[PDB]
């Protein structure tokens, strides 16, 4: 039962150094049965393995040719973690980065990436962090369709990705659509999160969108009241 | 550097059908060193088949892998709706791991007409000098849809942005937002804001509009 916890989404300026850490629960970083890998994913890199470190009476490393001269991967036995550092980042280093454990699954030889962290989006950009404004998408006669009523929150003008939107502190999940962000002409992102609910519930039930922008540490709860 | 390449790029199949995914390698790969991964939206890749033909722990029996040398095949003998994902093949040469670019599996589904909703700008946003008008097309299939903004019957261009959701887990439908952004001064110069929706599931095009 290994659990890999990665650092939060981050912004790194071009030509500076990317830094990410993977904390291991359910295994030991010095285990002689595992290797500890980093992988990234983006439209231009595809699914790209970056390197690994592992302990076998001494610490070893292997790096992918694509990044061999730019990365280190360093374990930390005092905190049971391993980190990825990548110097001189370019926009092509913008990606979701994953940590992953490699285990010998086919007679002692084949090291297979069998447990993965949840992924960390790293944006390479010179622009500053900005928290979002949250506006209500109020339900009305214009946002009904039969007995169903739609409502949402417009999460506007933030940077960088991502934001997370829940409804009623996670108790409301059915019929929720949170759209992919669009980059606005200002260079700031925007998205809406919508949910459909019974139109009969608008007078009695409370609907609150909970907006979290970890890069700015912005938490916003927005009570969406109907307007007619 | 062994390049792995998957076919097709996108596959659209109905639940209950057999999916056959190819992975062909630039050079011979020992079958012990080829694996398949499944990636569902917002999640990390997950190990499906290892050693070309062995099911990982917990993987259902409808997933199987075969092949040897240069040609490898992942088969889903009877698709379930939850099998919507991207599938990657992967190889390891002892020192480097490479992946295919992936095959996207779309779940085919009965045509579904969109539910159309429109939202005027909130009073709070308008007090800040901006007006965002949102047209919502909810739970439709197939993905293709046409949305047209009219302001006082004037067809609008270059002032709206569309965003489309991934295939919904519960019903394999898509949803789409079209957002018209104006300055507060621009917004208050007009009266009728209208969103017009065209989609093959609809008998005739649907317009949602409001007066300021």
């Amino acid at each position: 039962q290994v659990q890999l916890q990665q650092s939060g989404p981050g912004l790194v300026k071009p030509s500076q150094t990317l830094s990410l850490t993977c904390v291991i629960s359910g295994d030991t970083v010095s285990s002689n049965r595992a290797a500890w890998n980093w992988i990234r994913q983006s439209p231009s890199r595809g699914l790209e393995w970056l390197g690994r470190t592992y302990y076998r009476s001494k610490w070893y490393t292997d790096y992918a040719v694509s990044v061999k001269s730019r990365i280190t991967i360093t374990p930390d036995t005092s905190k049971n973690q391993f980190s990825l550092q990548m110097k001189s980042v370019t926009p092509e280093d913008t990606a979701v980065y994953y940590c992953a454990r490699g285990s010998a699954m086919i007679f002692g030889i084949v090291i297979i990436l069998e447990s993965w962290g949840q992924g960390t989006l790293v944006t390479v950009s010179s622009a500053s962090t900005k928290g979002p404004s949250v506006f209500p998408l109020a339900p009305s006669s214009k946002s009904t369709s039969g007995g169903t009523a739609a409502l949402g929150c417009l999460v506007k003008d933030y940077f960088p990705e991502p934001v997370t939107v829940s409804w009623n502190s996670g108790a409301l999940t059915s019929g929720v659509h949170t759209f992919p962000a669009v980059l606005q002409s200002s260079g700031l992102y925007s998205l809406s999160s919508v949910v459909t609910v019974p139109s009969s519930s608008l007078g009695t039930q409370t609907y609150i969108c909970n907006v979290n922008h970890k890069p700015s540490n912005t938490k916003v709860d927005k009570k969406v009241e109907p307007k007619s | 550097e062994i390049v792995l390449t998957q076919s097709p790029g996108t596959l659209s199949l109905s639940p209950g059908e057999r999916a056959t995914l190819s992975c062909r390698a630039s050079q011979s790969v020992a079958s012990s060193y080829l694996a398949w991964y499944q990636q569902k939206p917002g999640q990390a890749p997950r190990l499906l088949i290892y050693g070309a033909s062995s099911r990982a722990t917990g993987v259902p029996d409808r997933f199987s892998g075969s092949g040897s040398g240069t040609d490898f095949i992942l088969t889903i003998s009877r698709l379930e709706p939850e099998d919507f994902a991207v599938y990657y093949c992967q190889q390891y040469d002892g020192s480097q791991y490479t992946f295919g670019q992936g095959t996207k599996l779309e779940i085919k589904r009965t045509v579904a007409a969109p539910s159309v909703f429109i939202f005027p700008p909130s009073d709070e946003q308008l007090k800040s000098g901006t007006a965002s008008v949102v047209c919502l097309l909810n739970n439709f299939y197939p993905r293709e849809a046409k949305v047209q903004w009219k302001v006082d019957n004037a067809l609008q261009s270059g002032n709206s942005q569309e965003s489309v959701t991934e295939q919904d887990s519960k019903d394999s439908t898509y949803s789409l937002s079209s957002t018209l952004t104006l300055s507060k001064a621009d917004y208050e110069k007009h009266k009728v804001y209208a969103c017009e929706v065209t989609h093959q599931g609809l008998s005739s095009p649907v317009t949602k509009s409001f007066n300021r």
